[PDB]
Parts: C-alpha cells; sequence; structure tokens
C-alpha cells in the first residue's frame, strides 16, 4: 500500500498479531506446527541438562 | 358411540380456555379461576343434558383491567362470540356486526367451525372505528404462547413506542417487522404500526430483549 | 453494510435496523475466550489489573447506577425462577436493554452475571470479592464489539469458511452443504 | 443574491439539530480501535506535508512511529465526530477518549 491511511491500517488493524484469535469460535490458529512440538518435548524434559 | 361427542368437547373446551387465554393476554380483566376451569365444570355450565355442546351461552363480555387503562387509554368493550352455524353465512355476520355496532362494542371476536362466506369477508371492515377478528376454532385447540421456541410478546403503548424510537433514533419502517396475519400479531391483536416487544432467551446472553413492529 | 452502529445496534448500511445487541451482550467472539475463566483470573489478579487499569478510568465512566439495576433483576429473577416464560412478569428488562455496556459499569448479560455469582459463592479463597467483581466486571466493559465492526462479513465468512470442511459423504438426514443450501 | 443566503441559513441550521451537545452524548469514552488507526493514519499523514510537531522527536524518521508517539502524550490535535445512523453527530476530542 501507498500512503498513511493505509500504513496504519495495516499495523494495527490487519496485522498477524490481532488475528491470533479466529472469529468463528475464538480459537487461536497460530502457533508452532512440527518440529518444534517435537523439540519442546526434549527440551522441557527432566533429562535435559 | 359417545367416542366423538365426548371429543368434540375435548376439542371445544381447549379452545375455549386459550381465548380466555388469549383475553387476558390482551389485558382484559379474566380471572384466574375462569381460565384454569376443569373438564368436569365445562360440561355442567355450558353443555346440555343430552351431552352435547351448545355455545350460546360460552359467548362474553370483557373488560380492561385499571391497569390496561392507564396503559392503554383508548381500549373499549371485546366481545367474544362463538356461532353454532358450521358455515357461516353472510346474514348472520349481519347479526354480529349490528350487535358489535349497537352495542358498542370496540372489539369483536367471532369464533366459527368451518368456514365464512366469502361474501361475508367484506363484513370485516365494515365497521370502521370497530375490529372483527374472525379465529377458526380448530386453530385454538392449542395456545401457541405457551411453546418453548415462542418469547413472550408484550405490546407497547404509544408513551413507550416513542421513547425506543427516540433512544435508538428510528423512523417506524426501520424496526424489524411483524406481519399483519403472523400468528402471534392476530393472537395479541395488532394494529398496524404497533411495536411489540420480544424478551428471547439467547444461548449466549440469557434474557434478550428485542422489538418488532407490525406493517 | 452490516455493522455495529455507536449505540451498540447491529444496523444495515441504509440504516433499517437488524439487531439491538450483537449477540444478546455485545461481545467479540476475540474477547471472550478467558472472560469466564475466572480461575485464572484470581491467580493472575496483580498481572491482569494493571492490564484493565481502573485508576485512570473510573472517572469517565458511571460505577454506581448498574450495579444498583443489576441486583433489582438479579433478586427479582430468583423469585420467579420456576415459573414458565410465558408466566414472567416482565417489570425488569434486563440492564444491557436499559444502560450502555461501553459507558456504565456493571450492565452485564444475565448469564455472564450468574456465572460470576456460582463462582464466588461456591468459592472462599489478599485479595476480596468486592475486587474481583470490579475486575471481572471491568473486563467485560473492555471486551465489547467495538461500533463500526463489520459483523455482516464475519459473520458470513465464519459460515461459508468451515462449510469448506464439510463437503464429505455419509460416514435420514439431509447432510451438510446441501442442507445448508435449503 | 439572497437565494443563497437563504440555503446556506438551512444547511447549517439542518447542522445545528445533528450536533449532539457535550452533556447529552451517550457514545462509548474508549477510542475504539478504529479512530486510533485513523487518528494515526491522519496524524502521520499531516506530519509527512510539514505540520507543526508538538513533541520531541529523537531522531524518529518515520511519520506514522511520530504520530504514536504524540498520541501517548494526549498531543495530537483531531476531533473524531461519531455520527449516529440518522446522521446525527457526537463530536469526540482525541484528548477525553481513552485509548485501549
Amino acid at each position: 500500500p501507498q500512503n498513511e491511511n493505509a500504513r496504519a491500517e495495516a499495523l494495527n488493524l490487519a496485522n498477524t498479531d490481532s488475528q491470533y484469535l479466529t472469529p468463528t469460535s475464538g480459537s487461536p490458529v497460530r502457533g508452532l506446527i512440527q518440529d518444534h512440538i517435537s523439540a519442546g518435548v526434549w527440551l522441557t524434559s527432566k533429562d535435559s541438562f | 358411540m359417545d367416542q366423538e361427542n365426548e371429543r368434540n368437547i375435548s376439542r371445544l373446551w381447549r379452545a375455549f380456555r386459550t381465548v380466555k387465554e388469549m383475553v387476558k393476554d390482551r389485558g382484559y380483566f379474566i380471572t384466574q379461576e375462569e381460565v384454569e376451569l376443569p373438564l368436569e365444570d365445562f360440561k355442567a355450565k355450558y353443555c346440555d343434558s343430552m351431552g352435547r355442546p351448545q355455545r350460546k351461552m360460552m359467548s362474553f363480555q370483557a373488560n380492561p383491567t385499571e391497569e390496561s387503562i392507564s396503559k392503554f387509554p383508548d381500549m373499549g368493550s371485546l366481545w367474544v362470540e362463538f356461532c353454532d352455524e358450521p358455515s357461516v353465512g353472510v346474514k348472520t355476520m349481519k347479526t354480529f356486526v349490528i350487535h358489535i355496532q349497537e352495542k358498542n362494542f370496540q372489539t369483536g371476536i367471532f369464533v366459527y367451525q368451518n368456514n365464512i362466506t366469502p361474501s361475508a369477508m367484506k363484513l370485516v371492515p365494515s365497521i370502521p372505528p370497530a375490529t372483527i377478528e374472525t379465529f377458526n376454532e380448530a386453530a385454538l385447540v392449542v395456545n401457541i404462547t405457551h411453546h418453548e421456541l415462542v418469547p413472550k410478546h408484550i405490546r407497547l403503548s404509544s408513551d413507550e413506542k416513542r421513547e425506543l424510537l427516540k433512544r435508538y433514533r428510528l423512523k417506524e419502517s426501520q424496526l424489524p417487522r411483524i406481519q399483519r396475519a403472523d400468528p402471534v400479531a392476530l393472537y395479541l391483536g395488532l394494529k398496524r404500526g404497533e411495536v411489540v416487544k420480544i424478551i428471547r432467551k439467547s444461548e449466549t446472553s440469557g434474557r434478550y430483549a428485542s422489538y418488532r413492529i407490525c406493517m | 453494510g452490516v455493522h455495529v452502529s455507536y449505540d451498540n445496534s447491529i444496523r444495515d448500511a441504509d440504516g433499517t435496523l437488524v439487531q439491538f445487541m450483537y449477540g444478546g451482550d455485545a461481545i467479540d467472539i476475540t474477547k471472550e475466550s478467558h472472560m469466564t475463566q475466572f480461575e485464572f483470573c484470581l491467580d493472575n489478579y496483580y498481572a491482569l489489573l494493571k492490564k484493565y487499569n481502573p485508576s485512570a478510568l473510573i472517572e469517565h465512566l458511571d460505577v454506581e447506577s448498574a450495579l444498583k439495576y443489576s441486583k433489582k433483576t438479579l433478586k427479582y429473577r430468583k423469585k420467579h425462577s420456576k415459573e414458565p416464560h410465558y408466566k414472567q412478569s416482565v417489570k425488569y428488562d434486563p440492564v444491557l436493554a436499559k444502560y450502555n455496556p461501553a459507558k456504565y459499569l456493571g450492565s452485564v448479560s444475565e448469564n455472564f452475571q450468574d456465572k460470576l455469582e456460582s463462582f464466588l459463592d461456591k468459592n472462599s479463597k489478599g485479595v476480596n470479592e468486592k475486587k474481583f467483581r470490579a475486575l471481572m466486571q471491568l473486563k467485560y466493559m473492555r471486551s465489547l464489539i467495538n461500533p463500526g465492526e463489520a459483523v455482516g462479513i464475519i459473520a458470513s465468512q465464519s459460515v461459508g469458511e468451515p462449510s469448506t470442511q464439510m463437503t464429505l459423504n455419509t460416514f435420514n438426514v439431509t447432510l451438510g452443504i446441501p442442507r445448508l443450501r435449503e | 443574491p439572497e437565494d443563497f443566503q437563504q440555503h446556506e441559513q438551512i444547511r447549517r441550521k439542518t447542522l445545528k439539530e445533528k450536533a449532539i451537545p457535550k452533556d447529552q452524548r451517550a457514545t462509548t469514552p474508549y477510542m475504539t480501535k478504529y479512530e486510533r488507526a485513523r487518528i494515526l493514519g491522519t496524524r502521520a499523514l499531516q506530519i509527512s506535508m510539514n505540520a507543526p510537531v508538538f513533541v520531541d522527536l529523537e531522531g524518529e524518521t518515520d511519520p506514522l512511529r511520530i504520530a504514536m508517539k504524540e498520541l501517548a502524550e494526549k498531543k495530537i490535535p483531531l476531533v473524531i465526530r461519531r455520527y449516529l445512523p440518522d446522521g446525527s453527530f457526537e463530536d469526540w476530542s482525541v484528548e477525553e477518549l481513552i485509548v485501549d
């Protein structure tokens, strides 16, 4: 976009940080997917010193 | 042999209670003992020795409560009329059209059984102050306002129709609309341009007050 | 053109009113996520108190009014609890129907109100109960749908998008999208 | 001639029967997510056209980030006009609105 009335509205209204919860049910739609999930099960484990 | 003389009464005792529930809901004065009238008592007051039903004594006059008068000032007398003829001709409306207009009832209810003649359907707007509201008594077996999916319709006097439209800044034709021939608009007897108030239970919020105008 | 107005009504673009509040209580769906999670809010009380900061906030919105009217309508509803819906005497219309939720503190839907009572009554736990109502009735006020919100588009997208997810066959009643086309 | 003055008088009197006064306005005292995106939009669109800036801008070259600093200190000289759907309006200034 090409003016400050649109930069302000892509930074405050349509940015990704405000789109965290979907409007259908209020569920979160953003988070880590495949291999970050399977590393926290090793990093936050009790062997991990 | 009496599987229909007994069951025409049950189709009539339930229809009689519904009209007294319909009259009391419109704001007139009906006692509670007249609404909750058991079937044992209805036969001994309105059915003859023969066991058949007779409808001449069923017809009654209703007066408004003192509480409806401070809400609606211009509310006259109501004459509920049951008709002993199965097919209503054109000269028996003229009995009831004149009996309204001579005796000066403001509103008359004409409960019929099979049909009213299309020649006799012209006598409904024939009195310009007073209305005639006809109900087929098969449609009065179950009071539809007791159903679970039907909320509490309350009609608004113009002392709070006007305060509704002043809060939301509305023309009258911008409200949600209820039809002239709706089963609950015919129940309350709504003229056009009368806002009815609906309190319905949302799944989200519980009791939720909504409004709807008759056009 | 269906959008929230500044008086919380849901109106079409030409003004023809559709609803009087969004959903019954004018809450955005993307804000009521921890609104009934009362246990989470009591644990995080001091951290959530300076998110919903009430100190620089109270002289702009009326506090005492809708709290007074709610306790009329709460107690009066507790009287006629077993009467059916058609015998419900309608002296007391709900507090949202009388007071703006974004202006009067305490004007709260009658379903959030009861759940907050049913949490404070069934649980005895440096936090009082007066200062937990005044946060959870402030959290309600700061979780309202904003005016101008395109609730017409959002409602039409929240139906049409998960109907790209019910295209499948029997795993009687008309199923899925051909029922939704009717 | 006077036929203009007969029309200007009507236009401003009609615009007087829409202005709700400051004691009687009944909308929210919050800045409702869309004012804030348009106030910072319009004020930054002014600062990029050599408007007088009322904040000590400290090496900030982005016009939008300047307006985000004029907002935090209540230094933006703008007025929101909230239209109610019959036409009538409420003029809320930016200093008295409460930002999220």
